[PDB]
């Protein structure tokens, strides 16, 4: 006595609500293919916590993707996790970029340390823009540091608006061989930096570069 | 502001967005809205963007990103103006550019008026993109302001376009559809099954004893 | 495509 | 439900009908007919009220109504599911707090913080901003320093760091509250601070202190 | 120039009452000046404005610089029948609407009801006007254009708002049948029954209805 | 006899059940593959030749001050340093 072009109208006419995670069991046993349009008819009025719980227990969010993508406008701690959980498995760097750009209903801090050890350069990159959303000055910076050399860390030290950040920089380029970008680091952290010690430091106290066009502008 | 309105205007003409992002965000005092209609009346597109972005004049945007090529800032506009017009530009646009994902998401709010879905059907003829039409007249259930004429051309095209399903929907929504609409219809695909019933329905016995007596073989 | 040439010819065909 | 009468609902629902379950279940779905005015809707509702119905009864009916219906306002719609939920004394409290807004917070809050739910209250302060009234609730219930030191550097705000020094000085952590001062600028109380120092010798934090209260309050 | 002088030393007491007693000025260049030289206490545009209705850029100004008590203080004591355009001018920004619904709970004064509707209407935001109706409702406003409102939302709130029309008198079965004439004529039949309107009925009903409610009704 | 037939098409629609999900499965595998496969591509072509008077040259493409960067906030020192990039500016060859 079931006839899914009848149900799919029926269900949605119920009183109580355990009759939707009913329907959800009986859609993983049988007929999977109308899950997501049963989740998409009984979402006003079924329980998204409890489901997306119900959804990990069974080990079936890849087939509830679009369903969950759907939720997410509803900035579901539980639906937000399981979203990037399943684009860190995916592999994915773009959903998450625009996930966290929109929602923010998420442990930043969890995923970030998850997404430093994945090996990829985006992952990590979005750790440290988390990070950085958090107000974790000067460690953000020293933890892209170990990749962002090519004018990278620079932006977000410059855009840290913080002091004795830049600085640090400034002496990695000069101890190491590096001071092609020396001045680069001094335009973008023009407002940050001191043109006396960033000259001294620049001229006398290590190898003599010439730094100019920084102070003919500050002229 | 006529001093800065002709000066704006001057920009567009030879495209010095350089400056005129500076000139917008400073106390210009300009007439807006005035420069955005020759922007496009003068084929000056890339310059009414910035002229509507920091005025927040969702409506007139979209006029704009159909002719740049972006479809996902057409619907962040129009989800913020929801003006018909706006929707049914950005929906226009997603069916020359041979778009579907975003296409529905517009029309959704474009089937729920009668006068709209018409031009909805037109558009979608002549492009014979039936199969993105159909799926997005499939998600007219799950709204909150459905009449009868969506649930009518739902049923004419599934008569006229898929007839394997038009059976459980016209079953399911007899009684909310028009009666003349879908017996006219029905009358012009010849589908004889269906018209003794749906006269059954509508108590239109006559007109079922002709058919059952002019074809009675099923 | 201009698939009106087809959805006119099948139907007829399948009428006839 | 056409025709309001507390003495009907009185002698209705006395426990002798067996089939009370049955007139509820068509009830919630008839309820939902009238949708012409709240005076016959809150007669009911008294009439219930009145009757003493167990749990799972009146919070259904508000879920069913206030949801995905035109009844969503909020006269006297505030106390009467949550506290209902409160005394089901189930997880149904945050669905609610959740999808519900324009409620009474405060007076819900100390509802709560009176009875054996502490959770909803953190999380209703945490929704309208409330940041002392959490950590405070929570060092006095549970005082567990872990979540007040994270819910602090969450947010920026000198009462929250005062209140953050306070419960380091409950604990006896001296070593804390000079780092929970120094955010904040706050010069007050510096004569308890002085009389803890002698407790044990610790002249090398407390300098830190004195110094930046001397700069606020000239004694 | 005596309210250019009049901005020298604060004088605005003495700069609303010359707005509104002298119409013998232009009011473009005295706009212009009273947004340039900020008086920081400055109301008398908020009269001059209405009064020579150019307030649909004075909405958009307030709600970028600041909107404090400008709005309410206008819409309590200078001029309460601009509310809708206000609420217009508000929701073209998308603003929140929890502020418009704790903005229309405040008491009014001379106001207009179906300049509102038209309104909300145009922006399909109709679910902003029910705690304001549930209020008149309660107060006991036995007015047609507190009632029509209120039923043509009952009409888009996707029930089956029948008791409704057969109890209530104080609509206008008019436009509730012109309004769902081409939605569900179902209850357009109903309403025009209230009403006593036999010509809309058969206008609406010979037109693409059912004949047997004709037959039962005449 | 019903309750048998019954019981017999609930066994038959639990096997295609289990069959259709096992197909689901091998499809969501292969689409993770080949976003694997892509991934693994994409690493590849990050790879590149670049370095440790071309070099002031090089250095302004790492870090070229465009006028674009006006996107930002309108801090004194952004102009500052948008007004020398322009001044270098004929300094490329």
């Amino acid at each position: 006595a079931w006839k899914e072009g009848q149900f799919k109208d029926i269900i949605t006419k119920v009183a109580n609500v355990e009759l939707y995670y009913r329907a959800i069991q009986f859609y993983l046993e049988f007929k999977p293919l109308l899950l997501n349009d049963l989740l998409m008819v009984l979402s006003p009025r079924l329980d998204h916590t409890r489901a997306v719980n119900y959804f990990s227990k069974v080990k079936q969010l890849p087939l509830v993707k679009p369903y969950l993508r759907s939720v997410q406008n509803h900035n579901n701690k539980s639906v937000n996790e399981s979203l990037n959980n399943l684009f860190i498995t995916e592999e994915d760097y773009q959903a998450l970029r625009t996930s966290i750009d929109a929602y923010d209903n998420f442990d930043n801090i969890s995923l970030a340390q998850r997404l430093e050890k994945h090996e990829l350069i985006e992952f990590r990159r979005i750790a440290a823009y988390l990070f950085k959303g958090n107000n974790r000055w000067k460690q953000s910076v020293e933890l892209c540091k170990k990749d962002s050399l090519y004018k990278d860390a620079m932006q977000y030290a410059s855009e840290s608006k913080d002091t004795e950040l830049a600085e640090e920089l400034l002496q990695w380029f000069l101890q190491e061989e590096k001071r092609e970008c020396f001045g680069a680091c001094l335009f973008t952290c023009y407002d940050l930096l001191r043109p006396d010690v960033v000259l001294e430091t620049a001229w006398r106290h290590n190898i003599m570069d010439f730094a100019m066009p920084y102070f003919i502008q500050v002229m | 502001s006529y001093v800065e309105t002709e000066l704006i205007f001057a920009l567009a003409k030879t495209n010095r967005l350089a400056e005129l992002e500076e000139f917008i965000n400073g106390p210009n005092n300009a007439h807006i809205q005035q420069v955005g209609d020759r922007c496009y009346d003068e084929k000056m597109y890339d310059a009414a963007k910035l002229l509507y972005n920091n005025v927040s004049n969702f409506g007139r945007l979209a006029s704009t990103l159909v002719h740049l090529g972006e479809y996902q800032a057409a619907v962040d506009g129009a989800r913020k103006a929801n003006s018909t017009r706006t929707w049914k530009e950005v929906c226009f646009a997603c069916v020359d550019g041979k778009e579907f994902r975003l296409a529905q998401m517009c029309g959704l709010h474009i089937v729920v008026h009668a006068d709209e879905l018409e031009e909805l059907i037109n558009y979608y003829q002549d492009r014979g993109y039936f199969e993105e039409l159909i799926t997005m007249l499939e998600a007219a259930l799950g709204l909150e302001r459905a009449h009868m004429g969506m649930f009518t051309e739902l049923a004419i095209l599934y008569s006229k376009f898929k007839p394997q399903k038009m059976r459980e929907h016209l079953e399911l929504f007899w009684s909310r559809v028009n009666i003349p609409k879908v017996l006219r219809a029905a009358e012009q695909a010849h589908l004889w099954a269906e018209l003794v019933f749906l006269y059954d329905k509508y108590e239109e016995y006559d007109n079922a004893i002709i058919t059952m007596m002019n074809h009675p073989t099923d | 495509p201009e698939s009106i040439r087809k959805w006119r010819e099948e139907q007829r065909k399948r009428l006839q | 439900v056409r025709r309001k009468d507390p003495e009907l609902w009185g002698s209705v629902l006395l426990e002798s009908n067996p089939y009370r379950r049955p007139l509820i279940d068509q009830v919630v779905q008839t309820a939902l007919s009238e949708t012409q005015d709240p005076e016959e809707v809150s007669v009911t509702v008294k009439a219930f009220m009145t009757a003493d119905l167990p749990n799972e009864l009146i919070e259904l009916l508000e879920k069913i109504v206030l949801d995905n219906s035109v009844f969503s306002e909020h006269r006297n719609l505030q106390n009467l599911l949550i506290l209902t939920a409160i005394k089901a004394d189930r997880t149904r409290v945050m669905e609610y707090i959740n999808r519900l807004d324009n409620y009474d917070a405060p007076d819900i809050a100390n509802i709560a913080i009176s009875n054996e739910l502490f959770e909803e209250a953190f999380a209703i302060f945490r929704k309208f901003d409330v940041n002392t009234s959490a950590v405070q609730v929570l060092i006095e219930h549970i005082g567990n320093l872990d979540r007040a030191y994270e819910f602090a550097e969450r947010c920026n705000e000198p009462a929250v760091w005062s209140q953050l020094a306070k419960a380091q000085l409950q604990k006896g952590m001296v070593k804390e509250a000079i780092d929970s001062y120094i955010k904040a600028d706050d010069p007050s109380s510096y004569m308890e601070v002085v009389q803890a120092a002698n407790t044990s010798g610790n002249w090398e934090e407390l300098v830190k202190y004195l110094q930046m209260a001397r700069k606020k309050a000239r004694e | 120039k005596y309210i250019q002088a009049a901005c020298k030393t604060g004088q605005i007491k003495e700069v609303e009452r010359i707005c509104r007693e002298s119409n013998c000025y232009d009011p473009e260049r005295v706009k212009n000046f009273l947004k340039e030289a900020k008086l920081t206490d400055q109301l008398p545009l908020i009269i001059v404005c209405d009064r020579f209705d150019f307030v649909h850029d004075l909405v958009l100004y307030l709600y970028r610089n600041n909107l404090q008590k400008y709005i309410e203080i206008y819409v309590q004591k200078v001029n309460p029948s601009r509310l809708p355009v206000v609420i217009g001018g508000l929701l073209d920004v998308d603003c929140s609407e929890d502020v418009i619904k704790n903005l229309i709970l405040v008491v009014r004064g001379q106001f207009s009801t179906d300049e509102l509707v038209a309104e909300v209407e145009k922006r399909n935001r109709l679910k902003l006007l029910l705690p304001w109706l549930e209020a008149r409702i309660h107060e006991g406003c036995e007015e047609p254009a507190t009632h029509n409102a209120l039923a043509k939302i009952y009409i888009d709130s996707n029930n089956n708002p029948e008791r409704f029309l057969r109890e209530n008198p104080y609509y206008d079965s008019r436009v509730v049948g012109k309004y769902c004439e081409k939605r569900d004529p179902h209850l357009a039949c109903v309403a025009y029954e209230r009403g006593q309107c036999d010509l809309e009925l058969i206008n609406v009903c010979n037109e693409n209805s059912l004949f047997k409610s004709l037959s039962r009704y005449l | 006899e019903l309750d048998a037939a019954s019981k017999v098409m609930e066994q038959e629609w639990r096997e295609k059940a289990k069959k259709d999900l096992e197909e689901w499965n091998q499809r969501q595998s292969e689409q993770v593959e080949k976003n694997k496969i892509n991934n693994r591509i994409a690493d590849k072509a990050f790879y590149q030749q670049p370095d440790a008077g071309t070099e002031w040259e090089k250095v302004a493409q790492l870090c070229d001050f465009n006028p674009k960067s006006s996107k930002q906030c309108k801090d004194v020192s952004r102009l500052r340093s948008v007004l020398m990039s322009l001044k270098q500016t004929p300094l490329s060859r």
